[PDB]
C-alpha cells in the first residue's frame, strides 16, 4: 500500500524499506516476509508548499483583508480636556489615568499636549 | 424593611450557644476545602488515599549472598539466596491520645 | 481607617470645647478633611455617611 | 470605623552617649541598648552638597 | 550613557536631515534604498515538489507581482536574479551538505542518561523564600525601622556584563575559538532561448545539485530550479530547509543598518531616522542628505568618526532625551559637568571600576569596591 | 423515508473485524470465533493462522457493554433488510518470524 | 582563596568587600551620638 | 464587651439602658425605633450607642476557669 | 457631587450615541462599509482573524478607543461647569480642583460624568481565546462596553461588567509599585563617587 | 469533629470553632493552597526556554500532567525537534530522561506501523505537512533501533538501560523492569491494566503536537484559570506523607544490607532477627511529618512534581478574625513566580470570573500573586462516579475509539478524566455537550453527578484545539450558576466558562445567547472584599485596600482567650455592629467578631492639623473610651 | 488460543446470503444503543439525510448517515472459518447509526428576566 512517500506492508503493517537505498529490485518486510521484489510502486511525489505565515513582510499584510497598519494620522486620543497648557495658552490636552504607588496614594493623571506638543507632569 | 441587625437572636444565641447545629453554615463551608482534604485521607472509597497509596510502593526486596547447596547443576552458581520482600499495606493515623 | 481604605494617624486628640457643636449639640467623633476624597475619589464613605445617619435615627 | 494593630509605639529613640562598639568604638546599633543613629552613605553625600564641612566632621 | 560606557547600545540610531528641495516622495523613495531587504519579503509561496528513482527536488518560488515588490521595496527583477542564482544557492547547498552530514553521524542519543536541569536560576533557586511575600504596607514597616533602603544583588544584566568580561588569557583552551571545520573533502513550461539555456549552463557548473534552473524574466513572478541529489539519501524536509534561508538571504543591505524610515517632523526639521548606525555609507548619499548635520545617539561611534567634541555634544543631548521625555528639566549646567567628566581623558569613560581606574587617589578606589 | 425489517436473528454468525487500513490476508485463512459464557452480550474472541502471520483479536470490555452494532442487507425491489447481530473484533497481527527476546538480565 | 564546610572561616580580606565589611560600613556610614528619631506630625502653629 | 457606662459624642448616660432596650423588644414587641425614643434616647449620636450594642460579655463569659465543666 | 436635572438630561443623550460607536470602528477595521450589522457572519470572520494577531487587534484598540474617547469628552465639555447642581465657589469639590487644593478635572469627571476606557496595558481589555471579555458577553461583541468602557460614574455606581474591568485597570499599575525602587540606587552612588 | 456549638463552649473553645489547621509546638500553622496545571489534560505550550535546553528543540511541545488515584502527580513533557525527531521527557528521582517516542508506543502495545500512522493521521491522509513529519519518525526509529520486531524486544531493551536507575532487583527481568517503566511513569492516571488507553493518548498527544507546529492550534495559556487547579492541603499532606513511608521502607533495606556487608547473623524467617533490624532504622514518620508543618521546607529524595521547597506552611494569625478566615480562602501560584519580573502572571483575567475575587489581593509585591478565592467557589474533595457516564455517550450518537481510528481538529475527540472514549463530529459535539447538560441539572440520569464539568470546546480558524472534555476529579474549582432552562442550579468549572454565556442580572438575558444567569452578581468577590459597603462607588484601588486594612485591624481574635497562650493578641474592648453592612455580614456571623465602631464623623477642615492623612480624633470621645484596645 | 477459561467456540453459525449476483445486494451497517429490544422495533425509517425522526417507548432516536476500516466476515458453510467478504475487502455500502436524543427546552424568557 502507497501512501504518499511512504509504503506499507499489506501483512503486518510494516513501513517498507526505500526503495532506492538497497539492492537491485528486491525489497521485503522485516516482520513479515514481503514478496516485492517487483519494486512496482517506484516514482512517488509530494508537493509541499510553504506555510502562509511563514515569510512575514509587509506585503503580505497589504494582502490581508482587514487593516493592519494605522497611518500616519490615524491616531488621535480624543480623551480631552481642558487643562491649561500654559506655554500657549492651549486649552485642549488628552489625558489617561493609572496608580502606580503604593494603594493609598492618589490616582496618576498622565496628560499629553495637542498644539504646541509640550508635556506636563501632573502628581495629584 | 431593607436590612436587620438581629439584635434579639445575637443575644439569645450568646448566652445560649446551639446544641443541635451550629449557626452561620457559610463559615464552614469556607473551610470545606482544607478539613474535606484531609479527610479524604483516612475516608472515602478504598480507605482513603492512605491506604490507596501505599500500594503504589509496593516492594522493596534484597537477597541474601549464601547457596541453596543444591546439586550441580546451572542453577546452583546464579544463585543469590533466600529473598525478603518488604512491603506497607495499611496506615492507620489514630486520634490525638495520652499515655503513661 | 474607614472600610474604604481612607486610612490615616492621629494628628491630635484635639480637646471637646473648641470642636464645632452642632444645632442637635452633637460634636463629631472624628474629623476627617475634605481633601482626602478627590484624589482617592472614595464615595462609598460619603454614601456611607448619610446611610449610617438615616440609620441610627 | 476601625483601628490599626500596627502603633508608634515602638518607634522613637534618642542617644546621647551610650555604648560603643568595641572594634571601632563607634556608637552601638540598637533601639534595646537607645543609640546608634545612623549617617550613611548617602546622607553623608548631602553634607558635602551643602559645602558643609564641619557638619560633615 | 552614563554608566557601562556601551560601546553596542541595543538600539542605536541615526537622525538624518534631509533638504529643504528634496520632497516627499523623493524622500520615502529614498528609505527604501537604504532598508534592507530579505528575500523572504518579495516571496509569496514556495512549491517544492519532492520526487525520487536520484532525489529529484524542485523548488518552485512564487513571488509577488513585479509592480507590488518595485515599489514597496525599490528592487528590480534583475536584483532578484542577481541574488538567487549567486547567493541564495550558495546558502542553500551549504545547508543540505551540512544535513547530509548530520545524517550519516549523529541520529541517536544514549537512552539512560540523566540530561542536566530543567528550569532553575543561575543561583539561589529563587528570590527570596520568605520575604517575597511582604505586602507594600508590610514591606513598608520593614523598611521604616531601618536604614534598609540598599540592595546586596541589584539584578541588572549590564552588572552581570559589569561582572562578566575582560577574559584570562590568549593562551587558554581556545585561543581564537577554533573548532574541527574538517572531514569535508498554474504552468507547465518548456521553450527557453539561448540566453537562459547558457545561463544555465554557467549555474549548474558553479553549484554542486542544480542540473536545471530557469528564471521569469518577462514577468519576474516566478523562479524554478531542480536539486537533483543523491539516491542514497533518505527524507529530508526540504521546505523548512527554504524557510530559514529564505529569511537569512539578503538582497540589499547597506551595512550596520536594517530599516530607515521617514517620521513626522519636530519643528521643520524634515529627517529619516536610520535603524542602526554607519556614518561612512551615509556620506556618499550627499544628494538626498545634508552630511554636516546628521545625529546619531551610539556616542561611542561619535568618538570614533567625529572626535571627542562631538562625542561630548552627543552626551548632553541624549541624557536630555531621558529626562525631556518625561517633561523633567534639569539644567543644561549639569550635564555638562557630567560630559566633561566622562570624556576628561579622551576617550568615552563611564562611572564604573574601568572608569576609575584611571585616579589619583587610591582611598576612593579601595572605598568604592 | 421508511423502511421495514424482512427477519431478526440473534444467534452469531457474522462478525466485523477491526485492522489496520489496508489489511489484505491471504484468503487461504480460516478464523477461530470464541464466546464467553455469561449469558448477556458477551466477549468474544478471534484467531486465525496461516504458515507466515497469524492473529487473535477480541472485543471491547467496555463499548460492547451498551453499545451494539447490526448488519443489514437490502434488497432495493423490497425497499427491506434482514437483520444479523454482528460483534466487532478489534484485531492486531503479529509476526511469526519474530518473536525473539534476549538475556533478560545484564548478568 | 582556602579551601571550608559550606561557608567557611571570614579571612581579613573578606572582612572588607560588600555594602557591609568596614570600608563602608564604619568609615562613611558611622554611627553617631546626640541624634534621635521619631515619628513626625503636621503642624501649622510652628 | 458590657454596655459603655456614656454616650461616645454627647456624654448622656447610656449604661442603664441597655437591660431595659431588651425588654421593650421582647415583652413590649417593639421595633428599635419607638424603643430607643421610649428611653430617651433622642440625639443620633446616643442612639447608635444602645442601637449597635453587641453585648459580647455573655459570649466571654462561658468560658469559666474557676468553676467545674 | 450631583448633576442637576437639565445636565442630567445631556450626558444620558450623549452617551445614547455611543450604543452605536463599538460597531462603526469595528466595521472601519475590518475594511467593511455601509455599516454591516453586528452579528454578519461575514464580519465574524473577519473580528476572529483580528483576535489571533498582536499586530492587529492593537489596530481594533486604537481605532475603539479614539472613537469611545470623543463621547467621553464631549460629555465632560458639556456637564462639569455647566451641568452641576451647585455652581463654582459653593462646590467645594470643583473648588478643589480648579485651585490645585488637592485633585485635577479628571477627577471631577470620573465621579459626575463618567469613568470612561478603561485601558490596559496601553491597549485595552484582553479577551479570552473565545472572542469573550467577560462570560457575559457574546462572542465578538461589537459593544464599548464589552471592550471595557465604562459608562457609569462613582456617583452612581458602575454594572458589574464594568465592575470588573476597573479592576483590571487598578492592578495595572500596582505592578509597577515593586519594580519602582533599586533602580536609580546603585546609579546614583556610583555618580557621587567620581563627581565627589 | 462531629461536635456542636454548646460542647465546643465546654471543651474550651469558640462556638463556631472553624479549625481547618494545624497545632505545631503551640504555633497554628495551616498547609497554603496553591496553583498547579489541571490534571489529565494534555496543554499546549510554546515556551522559549525549551530551545535552551539541547540542540535543535523547537519552542513547541506538549505537557500533561498525570495523576496517580492516590493524588501524587507525574508530568510527562512531549517535545518536538527540529528534525521531525519527536522525543518524551520526564523526571524520576531528580533527574531528566528523554526517550524517543516510538520507543514508548511500541513498548505500550503491539503495533503494526500502519497504526501508529493511522492514530495520528485519521483522516486527512493527503496532507502533505503531516504525511512527511511522521515519515522521519518512524523511518528515524527503524533506521537508529533495527533490531527490535516486536512488543517485548523492546522491553527488553527499555528495561536494560533503565535498570539501575529505578534502582531494581536482580530478580526481575528486563521486561519485568521495562514494563515497570511503563507503569510508573507514562501517562499513569490510566495505570495497569490500561495498556491500550496509554496508547490511544499518545496518539492523541502527537496530533496535538503537530497541529501545533502547523499552526492550527493557539497555545493553551498555563496561567488561564483555565488550564490551572488547587493544590489543596491535607493532599499535600497525604502526598509527602507516601514519599516518608517509601524511605522507610528503603531504610529496611539500607539497614539489612549492612548486615550484608559484615556477616552477622541473617536468616529472613527469625522473628527476633526483624526486630533487631526494626529497632534500628529511624521509625519516627511523624517527627519528619512534623517538621514538614513546622519549617514549610519539602525535603524527599523522591522529589515531589512541584518546582519549590520552601514557604508550604504558613502561620495561622489571629490579629484579627478577617485576618483569620481569609488565610483558608487564600491560594497561591507558586513562590517560584516572584522571582521573575515578566508581570504576565500578575495580570487579572476574565476568566477568573466567580472563581477568584478581582479586589481581594495584596498591595505591594505579591500583587497578583496571592489572590483569594471567591465567595461561592468550591473545591472539588472526591471524585464522582463516571463509570457510568461512557454508557451514556454510547447511548448517544459516540462511535468508541476502538474501532474508528480518526484523529486530528476535525473531529471531537470525547474524552472524560483525559481518557479517550469515542468520536464525533463538531455538530453532533454540541448536541452532545448540550444534553448531557441537561441531563445533570436535571437530575434523573443516575451516572451523571452534578459536579461533572462538560468542557466543550468548539472549532474554530487557529483557536484552542476542539474536542468535548469531561472532568469529575478531585481538587476543580467549582461555582454555582442558575441554569436558565428549570430555573436550576448549575455547577460550572473554568474551563467550561470560556465557552458559556452567563449572564449577570436576568434583565440582560438577551434573547437565543444565553444559558445561564449568575444567581447573584456578589458571588464573584471574595468574603472581605463583599463586605466593603457600596463598594461599586469607590475607586477600585480603595476596595483593594481595604481588603488589606481589614486583615490588620485590631478587632476580636475571639472569645476563648483565658485558655490560650499566644505570642500576641489584639483586642478591641468595646466594639460595635455596622449600621451599614452588606447581608453577607450576618451569614458569616461576624457579629462574634466585632472588628470596629461607629462614630459620628463630620468630613470638615476645621482644625488645620488634618493635611495629607492626619485625623482629628475628639478628646472628650477618647476619655469615655473610643477604640480602646489591649 | 482460548488461554483465559470460559471461551466456548462457536460451530453452528447460520448463513449470510451475500449474493454477488450482477436484483441485488447491499449491505449495511446500522448501530443501535442496547437499551431498545430488536425484535420489539418492526419498521426502520432511514433517510440519506439527517430527517429520520424516530421515537420508540417515549425516546427521541436519531438516525445519522456518515458516508465519509472494518471488513464483514462471513462463514464458510457450516464451520466457522470467518472468511473475508470480497469480490476478488469489501468496503459496504451505507453505515447507520441511531442516536438516543432529547429536547432542551425553550427558555421562558418572559419568567425568567424579570425587570
Amino acid at each position: 500500500s502507497v501512501v504518499g512517500s511512504l509504503i506499507f506492508c499489506l501483512d503486518c503493517g510494516d513501513l517498507l524499506e526505500n526503495p532506492n537505498a538497497v539492492l537491485g529490485s528486491n525489497v521485503e518486510c522485516s516482520q513479515c516476509k514481503a514478496i516485492y521484489p517487483k519494486s512496482q510502486f517506484s516514482n512517488l511525489k509530494v508537493v509541499t508548499t510553504t506555510a502562509d505565515d511563514a515569510f512575514p513582510s509587509s506585503l503580505r499584510a497589504k494582502k490581508s483583508v482587514v487593516k493592519t497598519s494605522l497611518k500616519k494620522n490615524e491616531l488621535k486620543d480624543g480623551a480631552t480636556i481642558k487643562e491649561k497648557c500654559p506655554q500657549c495658552g492651549n486649552e485642549e490636552m488628552n489625558y489617561h489615568t493609572l496608580q502606580l504607588r503604593s494603594a493609598d496614594e492618589g490616582a496618576t493623571v498622565f496628560y499629553t499636549c495637542t498644539s504646541c506638543g509640550y508635556k506636563f507632569r501632573t502628581n495629584n | 424593611r431593607t436590612a436587620d441587625f438581629r439584635t434579639l437572636e445575637r443575644e439569645s444565641r450568646f448566652i445560649n450557644p446551639p446544641k443541635d447545629k451550629s449557626a452561620f453554615p457559610l463559615l464552614q463551608e469556607a473551610v470545606q476545602p482544607h478539613i474535606g482534604s484531609f479527610n479524604a485521607l483516612t475516608e472515602g472509597p478504598d480507605g482513603g488515599l492512605l491506604n490507596l497509596g501505599v500500594k503504589d510502593i509496593g516492594e522493596k526486596v534484597i537477597f541474601d549472598g549464601k547457596p541453596l547447596n543444591s546439586e550441580d547443576e546451572i542453577s546452583n552458581s546464579g544463585y543469590l539466596g533466600n529473598k525478603l520482600s518488604v512491603s506497607v499495606e495499611q496506615v492507620s493515623i489514630a486520634k490525638p491520645m495520652s499515655n503513661d | 481607617s474607614s472600610r474604604h481604605g481612607q486610612k490615616g494617624v492621629c494628628s491630635r486628640k484635639w480637646p471637646t470645647i473648641d470642636m464645632p457643636f452642632s444645632e442637635t449639640g452633637i460634636q463629631p467623633d472624628i474629623i476627617i478633611n475634605p481633601h482626602a476624597f478627590p484624589s482617592r475619589m472614595t464615595i462609598g464613605m460619603f454614601v456611607e455617611s448619610l446611610a449610617g445617619k438615616a440609620g441610627a435615627l | 470605623y476601625q483601628r490599626l494593630r500596627h502603633m508608634v509605639n515602638d518607634k522613637f529613640q534618642v542617644r546621647s552617649t551610650g555604648p560603643v562598639n568595641s572594634l571601632t568604638m563607634q556608637p552601638v546599633k540598637g533601639r534595646k541598648r537607645h543609640g546608634g543613629i545612623r549617617v550613611g552613605e548617602m546622607e553623608r553625600d548631602a553634607l558635602i552638597g551643602h559645602g558643609t564641612s564641619f557638619l560633615l566632621q | 550613557i552614563v554608566m557601562t560606557a556601551s560601546a553596542a547600545i541595543k538600539t542605536p540610531q541615526m537622525t538624518l536631515p534631509i533638504w529643504n528641495d528634496v520632497s516627499d516622495e523623493q524622500a520615502d523613495t529614498f528609505c527604501k534604498s537604504i532598508s534592507k531587504v530579505l528575500l523572504s519579503e518579495v516571496i509569496d509561496k514556495v512549491i517544492v515538489t519532492e520526487t525520487t528513482g536520484a532525489r529529484s527536488y524542485v523548488i518552485h518560488m512564487r513571488f509577488f507581482d513585479n509592480n507590488e515588490y518595485s515599489e514597496e521595496y525599490d528592487v528590480s527583477k534583475e536584483e532578484l536574479q542577481n541574488v538567487i542564482s549567486n547567493q541564495f544557492i550558495h546558502l542553500l547547498e551549504a545547508a543540505i551538505v551540512k544535513e547530509i552530514k548530520k545524517q550519516k553521524r549523529t541520529t541517536g542519543p544514549d537512552i539512560g542518561v540523566a540530561v542536566p536541569r530543567l528550569q532553575t536560576d543561575v543561583a539561589n533557586s529563587s528570590s527570596n523564600s520568605k520575604r517575597l511575600e511582604e505586602d507594600n504596607d508590610e514591606e513598608q514597616s520593614h523598611k521604616k525601622t531601618k536604614q534598609a533602603v540598599s540592595y546586596d544583588e541589584p539584578d541588572e544584566d549590564e552588572i552581570e556584563t559589569m561582572r562578566e568580561a575582560e577574559k584570562s588569557s590568549d593562551e587558554e583552551g581556545i585561543d581564537s575559538d577554533k573548532e574541527s571545520d574538517s572531514d569535508s573533502e498554474v504552468e507547465a513550461n518548456n521553450n527557453m532561448n539561448k540566453v537562459q539555456r547558457d545561463r544555465q549552463s554557467a549555474i549548474i557548473s558553479h553549484h554542486r545539485f542544480i542540473t536545471k534552473y530557469n528564471f521569469d524574466d518577462e514577468s519576474g513572478k516566478w523562479c524554478e530550479f531542480k536539486l537533483e541529489l543523491a539516491a542514497d539519501t533518505e527524507k529530508l524536509l526540504m521546505v523548512n530547509i527554504v524557510e530559514e534561508i529564505c529569511r537569512k538571504s539578503i538582497i540589499r543591505q547597506i551595512p550596520h543598518i536594517d530599516r530607515c524610515v521617514h517620521p513626522e517632523p519636530e519643528n521643520g526639521k524634515r529627517v529619516l531616522v536610520t535603524e542602526g548606525v554607519n556614518f561612512q555609507a551615509m556620506w556618499d548619499q550627499e544628494a538626498f542628505i545634508d552630511v554636516d548635520g546628521i545625529t546619531s545617539n551610539d556616542v561611542a561611534a561619535v568618538l570614533k568618526t567625529y572626535g571627542v567634541e562631538a562625542a561630548r555634544n552627543t552626551i548632553v543631548n541624549e541624557i536630555n532625551n531621558v529626562f525631556s521625555r518625561y517633561a523633567i528639566s534639569v539644567s543644561f549646567r549639569h550635564l555638562d559637568l557630567i560630559a566633561d567628566m566622562m570624556t576628561r581623558q579622551g576617550t568615552y569613560l563611564a562611572f564604573n571600576r574601568q572608569g576609575m581606574e584611571t585616579s589619583t587617589s587610591s582611598f576612593m578606589k579601595m572605598s568604592y569596591e | 423515508s421508511e423502511i421495514e425489517i424482512e427477519s431478526v436473528q440473534d444467534q452469531p454468525s457474522v462478525a466485523v473485524g477491526s485492522f489496520f487500513k489496508g489489511f489484505r490476508a491471504p484468503s487461504d485463512t480460516t478464523f477461530d470465533l470464541y464466546k464467553k459464557k455469561k449469558s448477556e452480550k458477551d466477549e468474544f474472541v478471534l484467531h486465525g493462522e496461516n504458515e507466515r502471520l497469524e492473529y487473535e483479536g477480541y472485543t471491547d470490555s467496555s463499548s460492547q457493554a451498551s453499545n451494539q452494532y447490526v448488519v443489514g442487507l437490502f434488497n432495493p425491489e423490497k425497499k427491506s433488510i434482514q437483520l444479523y447481530k454482528a460483534p466487532v473484533l478489534v484485531s492486531k497481527v503479529v509476526s511469526k518470524s519474530s518473536k525473539n527476546l534476549r538475556g533478560p538480565k545484564i548478568k | 582563596k582556602a579551601q571550608s564546610g559550606k561557608v567557611p572561616i571570614p579571612g581579613v580580606k573578606q572582612a572588607l568587600e560588600k555594602k557591609e565589611g568596614l570600608f563602608r560600613k564604619h568609615m562613611m556610614g558611622k554611627r553617631v551620638n546626640y541624634a534621635a528619631r521619631s515619628v513626625i506630625s503636621p503642624d501649622p502653629n510652628i | 464587651m458590657i454596655v459603655p457606662v456614656r454616650c461616645f459624642s454627647c456624654g448622656k448616660v447610656v449604661g442603664d439602658k441597655w437591660e431595659s432596650y431588651l425588654n421593650l423588644l421582647q415583652e413590649d414587641e417593639l421595633d428599635e425605633g419607638t424603643a430607643l425614643s421610649r428611653l430617651g434616647l433622642k440625639r443620633y449620636c446616643c442612639r447608635r450607642m444602645i442601637l449597635t450594642h453587641v453585648d459580647l460579655i455573655e459570649k466571654f463569659l462561658r468560658y469559666n476557669p474557676l468553676e467545674k465543666r | 457631587l450631583r448633576l442637576t436635572a437639565e445636565g442630567n438630561k445631556w450626558r444620558t443623550d450623549i452617551l445614547k450615541t455611543s450604543v452605536d460607536t463599538g460597531r462603526e470602528a469595528a466595521a472601519e477595521v475590518t475594511n467593511l462599509d455601509k455599516d454591516t450589522p453586528a452579528d454578519d457572519p461575514e464580519l465574524l470572520k473577519r473580528l476572529q482573524e483580528i483576535l489571533r494577531d498582536n499586530n492587529k487587534s492593537g489596530i481594533l484598540d486604537a481605532v475603539t478607543s479614539s472613537k469611545v474617547n470623543a463621547i467621553t469628552s464631549q460629555v465632560v465639555s458639556k456637564c462639569v461647569p455647566d451641568g452641576t447642581m451647585k455652581k463654582f465657589p459653593c462646590n467645594s469639590m470643583q473648588a478643589m480642583a480648579l485651585s490645585g487644593a488637592k485633585g485635577s478635572n479628571v477627577n471631577v469627571s470620573q465621579i459626575m460624568c463618567l469613568l470612561g476606557q478603561q485601558a490596559l496595558e496601553g491597549r485595552r481589555v484582553p479577551v479570552m481565546v473565545s472572542g469573550k471579555t467577560l462570560p457575559s458577553f457574546k462572542p465578538y461583541e461589537t459593544d464599548a462596553m464589552a471592550g471595557g468602557y465604562v459608562k457609569g460614574r462613582f456617583y452612581s455606581g458602575i454594572k458589574p461588567q464594568e465592575y470588573y474591568f476597573h479592576c483590571m485597570a487598578g492592578r495595572e499599575g500596582l505592578i509597577d509599585t515593586a519594580v519602582k525602587t533599586s533602580r536609580s540606587g546603585y546609579l546614583q552612588r556610583c555618580l557621587t563617587k567620581q563627581l565627589e | 469533629n462531629k461536635m456542636s456549638p454548646y460542647e465546643l463552649v465546654q471543651h474550651k473553645e469558640e462556638s463556631d470553632e472553624i479549625g481547618g489547621y494545624f497545632i505545631v509546638n503551640g504555633i497554628e500553622k495551616l498547609i497554603r493552597m496553591l496553583i498547579v496545571q489541571r490534571r489529565n489534560h494534555p496543554m499546549a505550550i510554546i515556551r522559549p526556554s525549551f530551545a535552551n535546553r539541547g540542540a535543535s528543540y523547537s519552542h513547541y511541545g506538549i505537557q500533561i500532567r498525570s495523576v496517580r488515584p492516590d493524588q501524587t502527580s507525574q508530568t510527562n513533557v512531549l517535545h518536538y525537534l527540529n528534525d521531525g525527531q519527536v522525543t518524551f521527557r520526564f523526571s524520576w528521582r531528580k533527574n531528566e530522561y528523554l526517550v524517543p517516542v516510538v520507543m514508548i508506543l511500541k513498548a505500550l502495545c503491539h503495533t503494526s506501523d500502519r497504526e501508529i500512522f493511522d492514530g495520528i493521521i485519521g483522516n486527512d491522509v493527503k496532507d502533505s505537512f503531516l504525511t512527511d513529519r511522521l515519515e522521519l519518525l518512524l523511518r528515524g526509529f527503524k533506521k537508529r533501533y533495527p533490531h527490535l520486531q516486536n512488543r517485548t524486544q523492546v522491553l527488553q531493551y527499555l528495561g536494560d538501560k533503565f535498570r539501575v536507575v529505578f534502582q531494581a532487583s536482580p530478580d526481575q527481568s528486563d521486561l519485568e523492569v521495562g514494563q515497570e517503566v511503563l507503569d510508573r511513569i507514562v501517562l499513569v492516571h490510566l495505570g495497569k491494566d490500561g495498556s491500550q488507553d496509554k496508547f490511544r493518548m499518545l496518539l492523541f498527544m502527537i496530533r496535538k503536537l503537530y497541529s501545533l507546529v502547523a499552526g492550527e492550534c493557539s497555545p493553551d495559556n498555563p496561567d488561564a484559570t483555565q488550564h490551572q487547579e488547587v493544590l489543596l492541603g491535607g493532599f499535600l499532606y497525604g502526598m509527602i506523607l507516601k514519599e516518608k513511608i517509601d524511605e522507610y521502607l528503603q531504610n529496611i533495606i539500607a539497614q539489612v544490607r549492612m548486615d550484608i556487608n559484615r556477616g552477622m547473623a541473617i536468616n529472613f524467617k527469625d522473628k527476633r532477627y526483624m526486630s533487631r533490624v526494626l529497632m534500628r532504622v529511624n521509625e519516627n514518620i511523624g517527627s519528619k511529618m512534623q517538621y514538614f508543618l513546622s519549617t514549610g521546607n519539602l525535603v524527599s529524595q523522591s522529589g515531589l512534581d512541584l518546582q519549590q521547597v520552601s514557604g508550604y506552611t504558613v502561620v495561622a494569625e489571629k490579629i484579627n478574625f478577617y485576618r483569620f478566615i481569609s488565610h483558608f480562602r487564600m491560594v497561591h501560584r507558586g513562590s517560584f513566580f516572584a522571582q521573575l519580573k515578566t508581570t504576565t502572571v500578575r495580570k487579572l483575567l476574565p476568566e477568573s470570573w466567580g472563581f477568584l475575587c478581582p479586589v481581594h489581593t495584596p498591595d505591594g509585591s505579591p500583587c497578583g500573586l496571592l489572590n483569594h478565592f471567591a465567595h461561592k467557589c468550591r473545591i472539588s474533595t472526591q471524585q464522582s462516579d463516571v463509570s457510568r457516564i461512557p454508557s451514556i455517550l454510547y447511548s448517544l450518537g459516540v462511535a468508541p475509539a476502538s474501532h474508528t481510528f480518526a484523529a486530528g481538529p476535525s473531529l471531537c475527540c470525547v474524552q472524560i478524566d483525559g481518557k479517550i472514549i469515542g468520536w464525533v463530529s463538531h455538530e453532533q459535539g454540541k448536541i452532545i455537550a448540550d444534553t448531557l447538560r441537561y441531563w445533570k441539572v436535571e437530575g434523573k440520569t443516575p451516572g451523571l453527578p452534578i459536579d461533572l464539568e462538560i468542557g466543550y470546546v468548539p472549532p474554530s480558524t487557529r483557536g484552542q484545539y476542539p474536542g468535548l472534555y469531561l472532568f469529575g476529579g478531585h481538587s476543580r474549582m467549582l461555582r454555582p450558576v442558575r441554569y436558565l432552562p428549570l430555573d436550576k442550579e448549575d455547577i460550572v468549572g473554568p474551563f467550561e466558562q470560556v465557552y458559556m454565556n452567563i449572564a449577570v442580572t436576568p434583565q440582560e438575558i438577551q434573547n437565543n445567547v444565553h444559558t445561564h444567569v449568575e444567581f447573584t452578581p456578589t458571588n464573584i468577590l471574595s468574603i472581605l472584599a463583599n463586605l466593603t459597603p457600596f463598594s461599586d462607588f469607590n475607586q477600585s484601588p480603595r476596595n483593594m485596600y481595604q481588603c488589606q486594612m481589614g486583615k490588620q485591624t485590631m478587632g476580636t481574635p475571639g472569645v476563648a482567650l483565658c485558655h490560650r497562650s499566644d505570642n500576641k493578641l489584639y483586642r478591641l474592648q468595646t466594639g460595635q455592629t455596622p449600621i451599614v453592612k452588606a447581608n453577607l455580614y450576618d451569614d458569616y456571623g461576624m457579629d462574634n467578631f466585632p472588628n470596629g465602631f461607629n462614630a459620628v464623623v463630620a468630613v470638615i477642615s476645621y482644625t488645620g492639623y488634618d493635611m495629607d492623612d492626619a485625623m482629628i480624633i475628639n478628646k472628650s470621645a477618647d476619655e469615655r473610651g473610643f477604640g480602646y484596645g489591649t | 488460543f482460548s488461554i483465559p477459561d470460559g471461551f466456548k467456540k462457536c460451530k453452528h453459525l447460520k448463513n449470510f446470503p451475500l449474493n454477488g449476483d450482477n436484483k441485488q445486494q447491499q449491505v449495511w451497517l446500522i448501530k443501535f444503543p442496547s437499551n431498545v429490544d430488536i425484535s420489539k422495533l418492526k419498521s426502520l425509517p432511514v433517510d440519506f439525510e439527517s430527517s429520520t425522526t424516530m421515537t420508540i417507548d417515549k425516546h427521541d432516536y436519531k438516525i445519522m448517515d456518515d458516508t465519509d476500516n472494518m471488513t464483514l466476515l462471513v462463514p464458510s458453510e457450516s464451520k466457522e472459518s470467518l472468511k473475508i467478504a470480497s469480490t476478488a475487502p469489501l468496503q459496504f455500502d451505507k453505515v447507520f447509526s441511531v442516536s438516543e436524543t432529547a429536547k432542551i427546552p425553550a427558555i421562558d424568557y418572559s419568567k425568567v428576566r424579570v425587570p
